């Protein structure tokens, strides 16, 4: 396995290794083109970390969260969504389910943030 | 029984996005010390052994007509082309009236009105002093004005320089690589008609060498097919768009310049030098090209049957040769050692096909000033080349255009097109599609975050 | 509430939400100007993380620390500094108290760093 | 002590303070030169964090790991490698031992990653 | 309102903007034709 | 180029008497050896 060497494989096996998919993520007319691409590439990498940073995890890259999960979003059993369906198909199924899952994570984590500070005093 | 939601980072998923690429040069190219066009000085060196790997259990859609790679590449070539002519001589003061006549040195009648001998008043390295020099000019580079007076066609239009004398126009194969966070998906399916599912898709960091050949029709030094010659088209039924077809077997080409030319150095100004053709040494002949009859007919006979599938089994196919196009879309344009050839093509598309060794030689003409990437506002002058040129290359593809919608006639004629540079590179980047990787991922999982 | 939608409000309510203030923090003559601004903007964002990274926290954005706190610096009761005073007024009050609070955090965290490693062996 | 003020000193004392070595790490013809250097400098800083991020630590900058350690690599007692030998000499001794120590860390951490998620369910 | 830096000092200008917009008419009743003159190859100059 | 220039009177209003001038000059053509002259109208403030 290498760079995206299991993208089309079952998501169960794909989740086994993730660093391989994250290694090759950061690494005079033409000078402008080279500089422009480099800045754009690094900018995207920092954006993802900022999105993950505000949550209850920094670099664990497996971020268990206690937020609820609506049943209507998936309406399917756990068994079928971890053995055969590939990741590419899953993304298309949640195309409309964007900008709303993130909101739940942020509001819950921030709400629990104060609850994780008051207890320290007593 | 309850399940909550977690997130996954680095999950492999791709989308569509617009982005630019950069150079990748091999070690062999780096060996050359000449800073010519498409040089390695401004292009980063590549890396050997690309990590090309296969992909399984995945289906990807591909498109070659809407691909953005060709569009940006077209702008890239012209951008670098202008930079090559900037830092050296300017040819603005060449416009001078010419009292010019013919020239006859045992010249063949087949090239009667093509060469002219005459002189003009040109400024020397100084200013007060004046001197005159003579040179030979081609027929297409001189127009008629009004007992006899001639002038260049470059004077009543924009003015340009000459090809810089310290660079070479020989094509160099370069590799295109996307920046970090973007990959390239390559389609290796044997059957690939441009648009459709591509179950056999493989990713690669960088692509193989692509030669930016200069040609309008009958592109040279292209990527050869493997088997079951295919036809590339967008709508087929609509004749407005061209048809791109590449055949399997390579058919060689011979194109020589039997005329011997000498270069004369003329001092225009201080530090400015202009090269002009001098006297001809030896006999006066005409440039031509040869193609093997057996190879050419066999290729046509092998491709004609293939095209019948799209239209019909009982379809009569005839080939035409086009007509006048101001020497823009009516010739086979190619370059050999810095010399541009615009030559005849009627000797190839002249056959008809029914439902059920010797070589072809064609005369033609050569002109110095050209308009490649037409760019009304600019041009370029072709310097003379010492000795003779004998270039050998291959033909890998053809450009065809359908006729009008007359009626339901089995007699269908295909005619060569050309003139569009975007179509030239579409035959080399039809297997590629840039992608946008999104590491973020969401999926339900039975886990709890302790407090 | 939106981008700096509670800057002038009481600091008690401002501390309730912080991600909103951190969202819009990262996102041919003119080409030079655009590139220069982008590099400068991203550079500042990384500087803050580096300052926070060396401490005992990465992205929690509420970083409880055990370093002492001099009474003379504030000389005020806790009640009054959490209900009415706005954040802008607080910053002006600690204008002179800069480059010295950070030093305490770094020295203490590093000192406790070794103390948090020796115990692992035994 | 200042910027690399103890590089040649004993590694035991050098490990006492590390932030000082990490502070000065991030901070029209000439415009191109200035921009090119800045992008290159920041790019290296992010690369190190990405290498450290995938492991079981984000910014602790003392990352204890449970991966094994081959005896043949060092073949020396612990006492002598913590009192006199300087860091510069140590780096030369592990010049060949590169790209293989990192592999052990990644494979072990990822393997334990799933083991640290299954237990949450039960 | 009236915009000024020091008012008392006359060295600096005074910027004043009023509320109601007052329209302006400015026409060119003379009819002019352009003549294309060839200066050089690719260079053109327009003259009245 | 030097201008041997004079006034122009085509039922011109006296309020714009000395404002328009008609004249020509020697200007280079698209070629170099050949020469030609053209005429145009210039404003008062553009001529010294
Ligand atoms: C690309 O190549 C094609 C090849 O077909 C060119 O088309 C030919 O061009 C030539 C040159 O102009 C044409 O030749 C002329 O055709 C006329 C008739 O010639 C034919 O018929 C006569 C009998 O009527 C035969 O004797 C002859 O062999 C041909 O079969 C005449 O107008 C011309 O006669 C010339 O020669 C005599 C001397 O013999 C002179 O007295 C005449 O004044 C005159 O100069 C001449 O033969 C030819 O017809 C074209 N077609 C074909 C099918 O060959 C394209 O022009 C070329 N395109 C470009 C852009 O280069
Ligand atoms: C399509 O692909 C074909 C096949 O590869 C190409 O044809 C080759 O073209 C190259 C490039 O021109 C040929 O390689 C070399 O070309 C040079 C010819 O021009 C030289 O001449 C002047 C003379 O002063 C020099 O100043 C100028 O810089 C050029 O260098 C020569 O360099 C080479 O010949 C000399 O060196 C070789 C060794 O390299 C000796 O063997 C020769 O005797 C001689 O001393 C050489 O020819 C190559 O030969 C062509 N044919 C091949 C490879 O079969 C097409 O160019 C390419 N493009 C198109 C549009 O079809
Ligand atoms: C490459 O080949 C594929 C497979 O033959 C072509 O796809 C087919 O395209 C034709 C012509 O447009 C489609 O015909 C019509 O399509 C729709 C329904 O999709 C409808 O008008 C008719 O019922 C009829 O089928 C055909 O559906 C379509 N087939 C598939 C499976 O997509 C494709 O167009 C070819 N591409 C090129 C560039 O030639
Ligand atoms: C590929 O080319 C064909 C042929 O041009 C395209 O089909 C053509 O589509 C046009 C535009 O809709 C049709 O024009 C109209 O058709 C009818 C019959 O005349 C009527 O509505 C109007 O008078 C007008 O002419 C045209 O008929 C139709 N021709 C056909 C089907 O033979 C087709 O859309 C093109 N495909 C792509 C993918 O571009
Ligand atoms: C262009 O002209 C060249 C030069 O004549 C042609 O290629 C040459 O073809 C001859 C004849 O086949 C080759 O020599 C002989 O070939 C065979 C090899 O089995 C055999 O008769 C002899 O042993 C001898 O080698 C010659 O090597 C070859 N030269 C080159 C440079 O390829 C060519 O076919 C013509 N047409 C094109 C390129 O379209
Ligand atoms: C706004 O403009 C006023 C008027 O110029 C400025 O006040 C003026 O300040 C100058 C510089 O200090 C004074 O010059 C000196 O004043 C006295 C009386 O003559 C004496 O020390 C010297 O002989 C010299 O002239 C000037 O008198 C004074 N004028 C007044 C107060 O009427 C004022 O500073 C300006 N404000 C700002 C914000 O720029
Ligand atoms: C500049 O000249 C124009 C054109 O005369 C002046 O504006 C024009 O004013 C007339 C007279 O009011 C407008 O037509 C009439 O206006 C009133 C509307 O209540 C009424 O008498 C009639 O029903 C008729 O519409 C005309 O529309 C208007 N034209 C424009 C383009 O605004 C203008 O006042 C002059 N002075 C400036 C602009 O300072
Ligand atoms: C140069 O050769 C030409 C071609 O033989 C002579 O006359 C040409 O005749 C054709 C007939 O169609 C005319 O259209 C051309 O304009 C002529 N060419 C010219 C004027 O250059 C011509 O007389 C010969 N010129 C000289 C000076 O001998
Ligand atoms: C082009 O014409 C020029 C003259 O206009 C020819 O130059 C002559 O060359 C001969 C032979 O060497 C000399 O005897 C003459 O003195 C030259 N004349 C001048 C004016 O210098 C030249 O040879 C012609 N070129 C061709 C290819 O015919
Ligand atoms: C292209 O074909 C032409 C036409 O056959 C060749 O020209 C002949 O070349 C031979 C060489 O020995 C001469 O003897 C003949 O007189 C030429 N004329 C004819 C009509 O055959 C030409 O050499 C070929 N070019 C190449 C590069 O192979
Ligand atoms: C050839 O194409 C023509 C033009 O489309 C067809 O002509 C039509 O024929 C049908 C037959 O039912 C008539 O109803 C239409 O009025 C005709 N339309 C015209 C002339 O515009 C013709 O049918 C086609 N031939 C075949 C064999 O398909
Ligand atoms: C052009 O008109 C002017 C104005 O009537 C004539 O004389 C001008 O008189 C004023 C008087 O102050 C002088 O200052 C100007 O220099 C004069 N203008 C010139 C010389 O252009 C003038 O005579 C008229 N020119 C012609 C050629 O008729
Ligand atoms: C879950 O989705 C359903 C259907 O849209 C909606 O009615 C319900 O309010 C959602 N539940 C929560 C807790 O958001
Ligand atoms: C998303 O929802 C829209 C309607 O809001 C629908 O048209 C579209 O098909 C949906 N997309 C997917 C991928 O299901
Ligand atoms: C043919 O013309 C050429 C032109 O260069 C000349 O050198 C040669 O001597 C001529 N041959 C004859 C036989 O006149
Ligand atoms: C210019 O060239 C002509 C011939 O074209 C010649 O007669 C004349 O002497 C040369 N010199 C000048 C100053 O025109
Ligand atoms: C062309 O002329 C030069 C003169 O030096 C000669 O060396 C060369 O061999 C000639 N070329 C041909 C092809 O006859
Ligand atoms: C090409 O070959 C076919 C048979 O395959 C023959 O009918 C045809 O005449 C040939 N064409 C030429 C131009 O020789
Ligand atoms: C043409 O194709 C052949 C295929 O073997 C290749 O070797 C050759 O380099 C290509 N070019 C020429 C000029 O033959
Ligand atoms: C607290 O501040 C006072 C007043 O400046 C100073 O004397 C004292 O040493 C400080 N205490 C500590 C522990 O730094
Ligand atoms: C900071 O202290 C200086 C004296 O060191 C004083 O002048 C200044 O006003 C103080 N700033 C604030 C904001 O209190
Ligand atoms: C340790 O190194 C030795 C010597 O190279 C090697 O034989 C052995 O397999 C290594 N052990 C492990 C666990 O990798
Ligand atoms: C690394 O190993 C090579 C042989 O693989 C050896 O030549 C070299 O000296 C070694 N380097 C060090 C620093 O020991
Ligand atoms: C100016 O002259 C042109 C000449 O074509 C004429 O069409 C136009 O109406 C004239 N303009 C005025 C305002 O009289
Ligand atoms: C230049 O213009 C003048 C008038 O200003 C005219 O008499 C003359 O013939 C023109 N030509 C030259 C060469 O001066």
């Amino acid at each position: 396995l290498g760079f995206l060497g299991a993208a089309g494989s079952t998501m169960g096996a794909a989740s086994m290794t993730l660093t391989v998919q994250a290694r090759n993520l950061l690494s005079t007319v033409w000078g402008i083109k080279q500089l422009q691409a480099r800045v754009l590439a690094v900018e995207r990498y920092l954006r993802d970390q900022q999105l993950l940073g505000i949550w209850g995890c920094s670099g664990k890259l497996i971020c268990c969260t206690n937020v609820p999960w609506n049943s209507s979003w998936s309406n399917r059993n756990l068994s079928e969504i971890w053995d055969n369906m590939t990741w590419l198909q899953w993304d298309k199924e949640i195309s409309n389910y964007t900008q709303i899952i993130y909101g739940l994570l942020e509001e819950s984590q921030n709400q629990q943030e104060k609850n994780e500070q008051d207890l320290l005093a007593l | 029984e309850n399940l909550w939601v977690t997130v996954y980072y680095g999950v492999p998923v791709w989308k569509d996005a617009e982005t630019t690429l950069f150079c990748a040069s091999d070690a062999k190219a780096y060996e050359t010390e000449k800073h010519n066009v498409w040089a390695t000085h401004a292009c980063v060196p590549t890396d050997p052994n690309p990590q090309e790997i296969h992909l399984e259990n995945v289906t990807e859609e591909f498109n070659m007509w809407k691909n953005n790679m060709v569009e940006q590449m077209h702008t890239d070539i012209i951008s670098l082309w202008d930079q090559s002519l900037k830092p050296c001589v300017k040819l603005t003061p060449l416009c001078v009236t010419l009292q010019c006549t013919n020239v006859t040195n045992n010249i063949t009648d087949d090239m009667r009105g093509e060469l002219k001998n005459c002189s003009f008043n040109m400024t020397t390295e100084l200013r007060d002093k004046k001197q005159k020099v003579y040179s030979l000019f081609y027929r297409l580079d001189v127009v008629q004005i009004n007992n006899k007076e001639y002038r260049l066609i470059n004077c009543n239009t924009s003015a340009c320089t000459q090809a810089c004398p310290k660079v070479s126009f020989e094509p160099i194969p370069i590799h295109y690589c996307a920046p970090a966070g973007f990959a390239i998906l390559k389609c290796k399916d044997k059957k690939f008609n441009g648009t459709g599912p591509c179950p056999s898709v493989s990713t690669v960091q960088c692509t193989h060498g692509i030669k930016p050949v200069v040609s309008t029709q009958l592109l040279l030094n292209g990527s050869l097919a493997e088997e079951e010659v295919m036809i590339r088209s967008e709508n087929i039924t609509n004749n407005a768009k061209n048809i791109l077809v590449q055949f399997n077997t390579p058919v060689q080409i011979n194109c020589t310049r039997p005329n011997n030319n000498t270069r004369k150095s003329i001092r225009i100004g201080p530090g400015q030098a202009f090269y002009a053709t001098g006297d001809i040494i030896g006999d006066i002949r005409q440039a031509h090209c040869n193609v093997s009859k057996a190879t050419w007919n066999e290729t046509l006979g092998k491709v004609v049957k293939q095209l019948r599938k799209h239209f019909g089994n009982n379809t009569i196919i005839r080939f035409a040769n086009s007509s006048g196009g101001d020497l823009e879309v009516t010739t086979h344009s190619f370059n050999c050692g810095g010399e541009f050839f615009y030559c005849n093509t009627s000797g190839l598309f002249n056959s008809t096909w029914i439902s059920n060794n010797d070589s072809i030689t064609l005369p033609c003409r050569i002109k110095q000033i050209i308009n490649m990437w037409q760019r009304i506002g600019q041009c370029m002058y072709a310097p003379p080349i010492q000795g003779v040129i004998r270039c050998v290359s291959n033909i890998t593809g053809l450009i065809l255009t359908r006729d009008g919608g007359s009626t339901n006639s089995t007699t269908e004629t295909f005619r060569p097109g050309g003139g569009d540079m975007r179509d030239n590179w579409r035959s080399e980047l039809y297997k590629y599609k840039v992608v946008k990787i999104e590491p973020l991922g969401v999926a339900p999982t039975r886990c709890k975050r302790r407090v």
